[PDB]
């Protein structure tokens, strides 16, 4: 990815990312945008065209009016964790919402990167019309969905395997290489998806 | 649609 392309992707994200009102960690918000800028520009442009917003938050997701209905609700795949949406730092699908400072694995989640995983859900649902539930991806998921760990979550829900694989592909060169070694059909699928 | 990260 050349400098001009990274800059173009940051420019696209400038029309997608929404910052919280009040005090927040500006440097970490910027770092989150920079990580999102590694996503293929085709996906970012489609998010922009669909007026999908990536909402960065300084507090709990359920403190936002549009997610208050999820208070006390246990997310799909979080059964038995003892956590509810009140405790979850990122959400993706028809919208995207992300708590600043919770990007890394272990910050209330075990995704390789919070913002990439959550934004992958929106790309899957909005941009690619639920490709993770297509017959093609289900066949790939059936073979490789248990090779990235967390098999009772990633190995059970194809949309979650898609989102986490997407995060591996786009976070950095190391995670990209790990995905190719663990899940070669998934890697080739994502490679071809971006053409 | 709403989807969470990995627990
Ligand atoms: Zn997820």
């Amino acid at each position: 990815m050349d400098s001009t392309t990274i800059q173009q992707n940051k420019d696209t994200l400038s029309q997608i990312v929404v910052f919280p009102t009040g005090n927040y960690d500006k440097n970490e918000a910027n770092a989150m945008v920079n990580r999102l800028a590694n996503i293929d520009g085709k996906y970012l442009n489609a998010l922009k065209q669909n007026n999908l917003k990536i909402k960065l938050l300084s507090g709990k997701l359920t403190d936002e009016k549009e997610y208050a209905y999820l208070k006390g609700v246990v997310p799909k795949g979080w059964e038995g964790t003892g956590k509810t949406w009140d405790d979850v730092p990122g959400l993706g699908g028809s919208t995207v919402a992300l708590r600043i400072g919770f990007s890394n694995k272990g910050k209330g989640h075990d995704a390789i990167n919070l913002e990439l995983h959550a934004t992958a859900h929106a790309i899957d649902h909005i941009v690619l019309n639920d490709i993770s539930k297509s017959a093609q991806f289900k066949q790939i998921f059936a073979k490789e969905g248990r090779s990235l760990g967390n098999v009772n979550f990633l190995g059970v829900y194809p949309e979650e395997f898609f989102a986490e694989s997407f995060a591996y592909y786009y976070l950095n060169q190391d995670t990209n290489s790990k995905l190719k070694s663990a899940c070669p059909q998934t890697y080739s699928f994502l490679q071809n998806l971006a053409k | 649609e709403v989807n969470a990260p990995v627990p």
